[PDB]
Protein backbone atom coordinates (compact mmCIF):
# COMPACT_ATOMS: atom_id res chain seq x y z
CA UNK A 1 0.00 0.00 0.00
CA UNK A 2 0.90 3.55 0.02
CA UNK A 3 1.94 5.73 3.18
CA UNK A 4 0.37 9.46 3.68
CA UNK A 5 1.90 11.42 6.20
CA UNK A 6 0.57 14.92 7.70
CA UNK A 7 1.57 17.43 10.91
CA UNK A 8 -1.55 16.72 12.60
CA UNK A 9 -2.43 17.99 16.29
CA UNK A 10 -3.39 15.85 19.11
CA UNK A 11 -7.06 16.06 20.55
CA UNK A 12 -6.43 16.37 24.41
CA UNK A 13 -2.95 17.50 24.26
CA UNK A 14 -1.76 20.86 24.98
CA UNK A 15 -1.74 21.84 21.28
CA UNK A 16 1.84 20.71 19.73
CA UNK A 17 1.05 19.42 16.04
CA UNK A 18 3.33 16.42 15.50
CA UNK A 19 4.00 14.08 12.11
CA UNK A 20 1.32 11.54 11.37
CA UNK A 21 2.20 8.57 9.43
CA UNK A 22 -0.96 6.23 8.45
CA UNK A 23 -1.39 3.24 5.78
CA UNK A 24 -4.34 0.72 4.63
CA UNK A 25 -6.88 3.86 3.74
CA UNK A 26 -10.36 2.75 2.71
CA UNK A 27 -13.72 4.18 2.92
CA UNK A 28 -15.55 2.49 5.76
CA UNK A 29 -18.88 5.35 5.20
CA UNK A 30 -20.30 7.90 3.15
CA UNK A 31 -22.53 10.26 3.81
CA UNK A 32 -23.92 14.41 3.39
CA UNK A 33 -21.95 15.44 6.32
CA UNK A 34 -18.95 14.13 4.48
CA UNK A 35 -16.51 10.66 3.98
CA UNK A 36 -15.43 8.57 6.97
CA UNK A 37 -12.18 6.58 6.34
CA UNK A 38 -10.36 3.87 8.06
CA UNK A 39 -6.38 3.67 8.27
CA UNK A 40 -3.49 1.37 10.23
CA UNK A 41 -0.85 4.07 12.06
CA UNK A 42 2.55 3.26 10.91
CA UNK A 43 3.73 3.49 14.46
CA UNK A 44 2.25 1.67 16.96
CA UNK A 45 -0.07 -0.32 14.11
CA UNK A 46 -3.36 0.49 15.94
CA UNK A 47 -6.62 1.32 13.53
CA UNK A 48 -8.24 4.36 13.64
CA UNK A 49 -10.99 5.93 11.86
CA UNK A 50 -10.68 9.40 9.81
CA UNK A 51 -13.99 11.73 9.32
CA UNK A 52 -13.03 13.99 6.66
CA UNK A 53 -15.38 16.94 6.62
CA UNK A 54 -16.20 20.62 5.01
CA UNK A 55 -15.12 23.43 6.79
CA UNK A 56 -15.84 27.25 6.26
CA UNK A 57 -12.96 28.01 7.66
CA UNK A 58 -14.24 31.75 8.31
CA UNK A 59 -15.98 30.09 11.42
CA UNK A 60 -14.77 27.83 14.37
CA UNK A 61 -16.39 23.93 13.99
CA UNK A 62 -18.16 23.31 16.60
CA UNK A 63 -17.88 19.40 16.62
CA UNK A 64 -14.33 20.04 16.82
CA UNK A 65 -14.35 21.92 19.90
CA UNK A 66 -16.33 19.89 21.75
CA UNK A 67 -14.64 16.77 20.74
CA UNK A 68 -11.61 18.91 22.23
CA UNK A 69 -13.03 18.93 25.93
CA UNK A 70 -14.04 15.24 26.25
CA UNK A 71 -11.92 12.72 27.56
CA UNK A 72 -14.30 9.67 28.46
CA UNK A 73 -13.87 5.65 28.15
CA UNK A 74 -17.51 5.40 27.35
CA UNK A 75 -17.06 8.09 24.43
CA UNK A 76 -14.81 8.03 21.56
CA UNK A 77 -11.39 9.84 21.77
CA UNK A 78 -10.36 12.08 19.18
CA UNK A 79 -6.32 11.25 18.65
CA UNK A 80 -5.61 14.04 16.54
CA UNK A 81 -6.95 16.39 13.98
CA UNK A 82 -5.36 18.19 10.74
CA UNK A 83 -6.41 19.56 7.32
CA UNK A 84 -6.33 18.90 3.80
CA UNK A 85 -8.20 19.04 0.42
CA UNK A 86 -10.11 16.50 -1.35
CA UNK A 87 -12.68 16.32 -3.66
CA UNK A 88 -14.24 20.17 -5.02
CA UNK A 89 -10.66 21.61 -4.84
CA UNK A 90 -10.23 25.58 -3.69
CA UNK A 91 -11.86 24.24 -0.10
CA UNK A 92 -10.58 23.44 2.92
CA UNK A 93 -11.35 19.69 5.00
CA UNK A 94 -11.27 19.17 8.60
CA UNK A 95 -9.80 15.54 9.37
CA UNK A 96 -10.53 14.31 13.21
CA UNK A 97 -8.72 11.18 13.68
CA UNK A 98 -10.49 8.94 15.93
CA UNK A 99 -10.50 5.53 17.66
CA UNK A 100 -11.85 3.13 15.76
CA UNK A 101 -14.66 0.83 16.77
CA UNK A 102 -15.88 -2.17 14.70
CA UNK A 103 -19.60 -2.35 15.84
CA UNK A 104 -22.38 -0.49 16.84
CA UNK A 105 -25.45 -1.21 18.66
CA UNK A 106 -27.94 -0.93 15.97
CA UNK A 107 -26.18 -3.49 13.64
CA UNK A 108 -25.85 -6.33 17.31
CA UNK A 109 -29.51 -5.77 18.07
CA UNK A 110 -30.34 -5.84 14.03
CA UNK A 111 -28.47 -9.21 14.40
CA UNK A 112 -30.85 -11.04 16.67
CA UNK A 113 -34.30 -9.16 15.10
CA UNK A 114 -33.42 -10.54 11.84
CA UNK A 115 -32.81 -13.94 13.96
CA UNK A 116 -35.71 -14.02 15.39
CA UNK A 117 -34.51 -13.55 18.73
CA UNK A 118 -34.22 -11.60 21.99
CA UNK A 119 -31.27 -9.53 22.94
CA UNK A 120 -30.15 -10.67 26.53
CA UNK A 121 -30.76 -8.94 29.50
CA UNK A 122 -26.89 -8.79 30.16
CA UNK A 123 -26.35 -6.85 27.17
CA UNK A 124 -29.18 -4.94 27.94
CA UNK A 125 -27.70 -4.24 31.19
CA UNK A 126 -24.03 -3.54 29.71
CA UNK A 127 -25.14 -1.26 27.04
CA UNK A 128 -27.59 1.49 28.96
CA UNK A 129 -25.11 1.77 31.54
CA UNK A 130 -22.55 2.84 29.53
CA UNK A 131 -24.62 5.02 27.65
CA UNK A 132 -25.85 7.28 30.86
CA UNK A 133 -22.33 7.19 31.71
CA UNK A 134 -21.52 8.78 28.74
CA UNK A 135 -24.75 11.07 29.33
CA UNK A 136 -23.47 11.77 32.40
CA UNK A 137 -20.34 13.21 31.27
CA UNK A 138 -21.01 15.70 28.60
CA UNK A 139 -24.06 16.91 30.88
CA UNK A 140 -21.40 17.84 33.55
CA UNK A 141 -19.87 20.35 30.62
CA UNK A 142 -23.59 21.42 29.56
CA UNK A 143 -22.96 19.20 26.67
CA UNK A 144 -26.11 17.66 25.18
CA UNK A 145 -25.61 14.73 22.57
CA UNK A 146 -29.02 15.87 21.27
CA UNK A 147 -28.25 12.99 18.20
CA UNK A 148 -28.67 9.54 20.69
CA UNK A 149 -29.66 6.80 18.36
CA UNK A 150 -28.56 3.23 18.52
CA UNK A 151 -25.99 3.82 15.12
CA UNK A 152 -24.07 6.52 17.21
CA UNK A 153 -23.53 4.23 19.87
CA UNK A 154 -20.59 2.03 18.61
CA UNK A 155 -19.88 -1.24 20.82
CA UNK A 156 -16.37 -3.44 20.86
CA UNK A 157 -18.16 -7.16 20.20
CA UNK A 158 -14.72 -8.67 22.30
CA UNK A 159 -14.69 -6.40 25.75
CA UNK A 160 -18.56 -5.66 25.55
CA UNK A 161 -17.23 -1.72 25.86
CA UNK A 162 -19.67 1.01 24.20
CA UNK A 163 -17.99 4.32 23.11
CA UNK A 164 -20.43 7.11 22.10
CA UNK A 165 -19.62 8.60 18.93
CA UNK A 166 -21.04 11.76 16.36
CA UNK A 167 -21.32 15.34 17.95
CA UNK A 168 -22.05 16.68 15.06
CA UNK A 169 -25.26 17.88 16.47
CA UNK A 170 -23.68 18.66 19.69
CA UNK A 171 -24.34 21.71 21.38
CA UNK A 172 -23.20 23.00 24.78
CA UNK A 173 -26.99 24.54 25.94
CA UNK A 174 -27.06 28.03 27.83
CA UNK A 175 -30.08 28.60 29.97
CA UNK A 176 -32.44 31.01 28.78
CA UNK A 177 -31.04 31.00 25.01
CA UNK A 178 -32.71 29.76 21.43
CA UNK A 179 -32.19 26.59 20.62
CA UNK A 180 -33.04 24.77 16.86
CA UNK A 181 -35.84 22.20 17.56
CA UNK A 182 -35.44 20.65 14.29
CA UNK A 183 -32.59 19.06 16.00
CA UNK A 184 -32.51 15.64 16.62
CA UNK A 185 -32.93 11.95 14.90
CA UNK A 186 -36.54 10.83 14.41
CA UNK A 187 -37.84 7.37 16.08
CA UNK A 188 -35.70 9.17 19.69
CA UNK A 189 -37.42 12.61 19.57
CA UNK A 190 -38.21 14.34 23.00
CA UNK A 191 -41.85 14.86 22.89
CA UNK A 192 -41.00 18.82 23.71
CA UNK A 193 -38.90 18.53 20.46
CA UNK A 194 -41.69 16.95 18.87
CA UNK A 195 -44.20 20.17 20.13
CA UNK A 196 -41.33 22.62 18.75
CA UNK A 197 -40.10 23.73 22.05
CA UNK A 198 -36.79 25.70 22.07
CA UNK A 199 -36.20 25.90 25.73
CA UNK A 200 -35.44 22.08 25.89
CA UNK A 201 -32.66 20.96 28.23
CA UNK A 202 -29.99 17.82 28.28
CA UNK A 203 -32.99 15.80 29.31
CA UNK A 204 -33.53 15.31 25.81
CA UNK A 205 -31.14 13.19 25.62
CA UNK A 206 -32.41 11.09 28.56
CA UNK A 207 -35.98 10.46 26.22
CA UNK A 208 -33.53 9.03 23.74
CA UNK A 209 -31.58 6.57 25.92
CA UNK A 210 -35.25 5.49 26.95
CA UNK A 211 -36.30 4.87 23.59
CA UNK A 212 -33.24 2.80 23.01
CA UNK A 213 -33.74 0.64 26.29
CA UNK A 214 -37.01 0.38 25.17
CA UNK A 215 -36.02 -1.28 21.30
CA UNK A 216 -33.82 -3.30 22.78
CA UNK A 217 -36.03 -4.99 24.88
CA UNK A 218 -39.02 -4.57 22.48
CA UNK A 219 -36.59 -5.77 19.04
CA UNK A 220 -38.45 -2.88 16.97
CA UNK A 221 -38.15 0.87 17.78
CA UNK A 222 -41.26 1.81 20.31
CA UNK A 223 -42.36 5.26 18.40
CA UNK A 224 -42.01 4.81 14.51
CA UNK A 225 -43.22 7.20 12.40
CA UNK A 226 -42.22 9.40 9.17
CA UNK A 227 -43.83 12.90 10.60
CA UNK A 228 -43.73 14.40 13.93
CA UNK A 229 -47.14 13.79 15.01
CA UNK A 230 -47.16 10.64 13.66
CA UNK A 231 -44.29 9.63 16.51
CA UNK A 232 -46.52 11.91 18.93
CA UNK A 233 -49.59 9.37 18.26
CA UNK A 234 -47.36 6.32 18.73
CA UNK A 235 -46.22 7.87 22.35
CA UNK A 236 -49.78 8.91 23.46
CA UNK A 237 -50.69 5.47 22.30
CA UNK A 238 -48.64 4.45 25.54
CA UNK A 239 -48.26 7.55 27.79
CA UNK A 240 -51.83 8.34 27.29
CA UNK A 241 -52.54 11.86 26.35
CA UNK A 242 -50.49 13.97 28.29
CA UNK A 243 -52.01 16.49 30.84
CA UNK A 244 -52.28 20.11 30.36
CA UNK A 245 -49.25 21.17 32.94
CA UNK A 246 -47.15 18.27 31.11
CA UNK A 247 -48.12 20.05 28.01
CA UNK A 248 -46.85 23.36 29.79
CA UNK A 249 -43.72 21.39 30.87
CA UNK A 250 -42.95 21.09 27.05
CA UNK A 251 -44.49 23.80 25.14
CA UNK A 252 -46.60 25.87 26.59
CA UNK A 253 -47.59 27.01 23.16
CA UNK A 254 -50.28 23.97 23.30
CA UNK A 255 -51.50 24.01 26.75
CA UNK A 256 -55.10 25.17 25.78
CA UNK A 257 -56.10 23.24 22.54
CA UNK A 258 -58.48 19.99 23.74
CA UNK A 259 -56.57 17.05 22.41
CA UNK A 260 -59.10 13.45 22.22
CA UNK A 261 -58.10 11.88 25.97
CA UNK A 262 -56.79 8.72 25.09
CA UNK A 263 -56.09 6.02 28.08
CA UNK A 264 -52.19 5.14 28.78
CA UNK A 265 -51.46 1.21 27.76
CA UNK A 266 -50.04 -0.94 30.96
CA UNK A 267 -45.71 -0.60 30.62
CA UNK A 268 -46.59 -4.73 31.26
CA UNK A 269 -48.68 -5.24 28.15
CA UNK A 270 -46.29 -3.32 26.60
CA UNK A 271 -43.18 -5.37 26.48
CA UNK A 272 -42.72 -9.03 26.55
CA UNK A 273 -44.20 -11.00 29.67
CA UNK A 274 -40.10 -12.13 29.81
CA UNK A 275 -39.64 -8.56 30.55
CA UNK A 276 -37.55 -8.12 34.04
CA UNK A 277 -39.46 -5.70 36.22
CA UNK A 278 -36.78 -3.56 36.92
CA UNK A 279 -35.79 -3.15 33.26
CA UNK A 280 -39.81 -1.88 32.76
CA UNK A 281 -39.16 0.36 36.05
CA UNK A 282 -36.41 1.98 34.44
CA UNK A 283 -38.20 2.19 31.48
CA UNK A 284 -41.00 4.29 32.77
CA UNK A 285 -39.09 6.91 34.84
CA UNK A 286 -37.16 7.51 31.47
CA UNK A 287 -40.05 8.11 29.40
CA UNK A 288 -42.04 10.79 31.19
CA UNK A 289 -43.37 13.97 29.23
CA UNK A 290 -42.38 16.40 32.18
CA UNK A 291 -38.36 16.83 31.53
CA UNK A 292 -37.92 17.20 34.70
CA UNK A 293 -39.63 14.43 35.67
CA UNK A 294 -37.42 12.13 33.60
CA UNK A 295 -34.33 10.43 35.97
CA UNK A 296 -31.02 12.20 35.32
CA UNK A 297 -28.08 10.22 33.51
CA UNK A 298 -26.14 9.65 36.82
CA UNK A 299 -29.59 8.75 38.73
CA UNK A 300 -30.34 6.02 36.02
CA UNK A 301 -27.26 4.52 36.54
CA UNK A 302 -28.19 3.63 40.16
CA UNK A 303 -31.10 2.12 39.15
CA UNK A 304 -31.92 -1.39 40.51
CA UNK A 305 -31.82 -2.71 36.94
CA UNK A 306 -28.01 -2.32 36.80
CA UNK A 307 -27.38 -4.17 40.43
CA UNK A 308 -25.96 -7.50 38.62
CA UNK A 309 -23.14 -5.51 36.62
CA UNK A 310 -22.45 -3.97 40.57
CA UNK A 311 -22.29 -7.77 41.80
CA UNK A 312 -18.19 -9.84 42.07
CA UNK A 313 -19.35 -12.52 40.19
CA UNK A 314 -20.77 -11.03 37.32
CA UNK A 315 -19.01 -12.32 33.85
CA UNK A 316 -19.64 -11.73 29.92
CA UNK A 317 -21.26 -14.60 28.35
CA UNK A 318 -17.44 -14.84 26.48
CA UNK A 319 -15.73 -15.83 29.90
CA UNK A 320 -13.82 -12.68 29.83
CA UNK A 321 -14.79 -10.00 32.95
CA UNK A 322 -16.83 -6.63 32.72
CA UNK A 323 -15.34 -3.29 31.36
CA UNK A 324 -14.04 -0.86 34.07
CA UNK A 325 -17.63 0.84 35.11
CA UNK A 326 -16.63 1.80 38.62
CA UNK A 327 -14.21 4.23 37.45
CA UNK A 328 -15.97 7.22 38.71
CA UNK A 329 -14.25 10.42 38.33
CA UNK A 330 -14.95 13.85 40.37
CA UNK A 331 -15.88 15.37 37.55
CA UNK A 332 -18.63 12.76 36.73
CA UNK A 333 -19.78 12.29 40.06
CA UNK A 334 -20.80 16.48 40.13
CA UNK A 335 -24.26 15.72 39.18
CA UNK A 336 -25.16 13.83 42.67
CA UNK A 337 -22.06 13.02 45.01
CA UNK A 338 -24.01 10.93 47.21
CA UNK A 339 -24.43 8.17 44.50
CA UNK A 340 -21.26 7.20 44.89
CA UNK A 341 -22.35 5.09 47.93
CA UNK A 342 -24.34 2.64 45.17
CA UNK A 343 -22.44 3.51 42.01
CA UNK A 344 -19.43 2.07 43.51
CA UNK A 345 -19.55 -1.40 44.93
CA UNK A 346 -17.81 -2.25 48.33
CA UNK A 347 -15.48 -4.32 46.34
CA UNK A 348 -14.11 -1.50 43.92
CA UNK A 349 -13.12 1.35 46.18
CA UNK A 350 -11.41 -0.96 49.21
CA UNK B 1 -50.66 29.68 12.77
CA UNK B 2 -47.85 26.78 13.20
CA UNK B 3 -49.47 25.32 16.44
CA UNK B 4 -52.84 25.99 15.13
CA UNK B 5 -52.26 23.76 12.19
CA UNK B 6 -50.43 21.12 14.40
CA UNK B 7 -52.87 20.69 16.73
CA UNK B 8 -55.85 20.21 14.16
CA UNK B 9 -53.83 17.18 12.71
CA UNK B 10 -52.78 15.89 16.20
CA UNK B 11 -56.64 15.97 17.25
CA UNK B 12 -58.24 14.54 13.71
CA UNK B 13 -55.52 11.54 14.25
CA UNK B 14 -56.40 10.81 17.74
CA UNK B 15 -60.14 11.02 17.06
CA UNK B 16 -59.08 8.50 14.70
CA UNK B 17 -57.48 6.03 17.16
CA UNK B 18 -59.81 7.00 19.97
C1 LIG C 1 -21.85 5.41 10.18
C2 LIG C 1 -20.97 6.48 9.66
C3 LIG C 1 -20.86 6.49 8.16
N1 LIG C 1 -21.23 7.80 10.24
C4 LIG C 1 -20.34 8.35 11.27
N2 LIG C 1 -19.16 7.70 11.81
C5 LIG C 1 -18.58 8.56 12.79
C6 LIG C 1 -17.42 8.31 13.54
C7 LIG C 1 -16.78 6.93 13.70
C8 LIG C 1 -16.09 6.63 14.87
C9 LIG C 1 -15.49 5.37 15.03
C10 LIG C 1 -15.60 4.38 13.99
C11 LIG C 1 -16.28 4.67 12.86
C12 LIG C 1 -16.88 5.97 12.70
O1 LIG C 1 -16.24 3.58 12.03
C13 LIG C 1 -15.64 2.55 12.74
O2 LIG C 1 -15.12 3.10 13.90
C14 LIG C 1 -19.41 9.78 12.85
O3 LIG C 1 -19.22 10.75 13.57
N3 LIG C 1 -20.48 9.63 11.92
C15 LIG C 1 -21.53 10.60 11.66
Amino acid sequence: SKVTTVVATPGQGPDRPQEVSYTDTKVIGNGSFGVVYQAKLCDSGELVAIKKVLQDKRFKNRELQIMRKLDHCNIVRLRYFFYSSGEKKDEVYLNLVLDYVPETVYRVARHYSRAKQTLPVIYVKLYMYQLFRSLAYIHSFGICHRDIKPQNLLLDPDTAVLKLCDFGSAKQLVRGEPNVSYICSRYYRAPELIFGATDYTSSIDVWSAGCVLAELLLGQPIFPGDSGVDQLVEIIKVLGTPTREQIREMNPNYTEFKFPQIKAHPWTKVFRPRTPPEAIALCSRLLEYTPTARLTPLEACAHSFFDELRDPNVKLPNGRDTPALFNFTTQELSSNPPLATILIPPHARI
Amino acid sequence: VEPQKFAEELIHRLEAVQ
